[PDB]
């Protein structure tokens, strides 16, 4: 038994259809990252995001 | 005869950086106001980049 909450995810889609990986928007800094710069890879450098 | 002569010259280099936000700078701490900027979309992000 678990519990939902609502907020905002990012997903990475696939040709065939199914989706392969996906991250949230806040658990980690890197997850905030990941969320706010719309992409997976994050390269060295400075953000301001929030 | 020859003499030696100073002249100054100057030129700005930079400017003190600024940096501004939708959510905080247009609405104070209302969630209605983040409520009509999610809803009409993403237009100061390109702003902020
Ligand atoms: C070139 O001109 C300068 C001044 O514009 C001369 O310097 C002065 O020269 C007089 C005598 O010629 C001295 O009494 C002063 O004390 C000098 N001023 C200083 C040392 O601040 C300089 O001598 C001239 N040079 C030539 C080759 O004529």
């Amino acid at each position: 038994v678990g519990y939902l909450q609502p907020r905002t995810f990012l997903l990475k889609y696939n040709e065939n259809g199914t989706i392969t990986d996906a991250v949230d928007c806040a658990l980690d800094p890197l997850s905030e990252t990941k969320c706010t710069l719309k992409s997976f890879t994050v390269e060295k450098g400075i953000y301001q995001t929030s | 005869n020859f003499t030696i002569s100073v002249t100054t010259e100057i030129l700005p280099v930079s400017m003190t950086k600024t940096s501004v936000d939708c959510t905080m700078y247009i609405c104070g701490d209302s969630t209605e106001c983040s409520n009509l900027l999610l809803q009409y979309g993403s237009f100061c992000t390109q702003l902020k980049r």
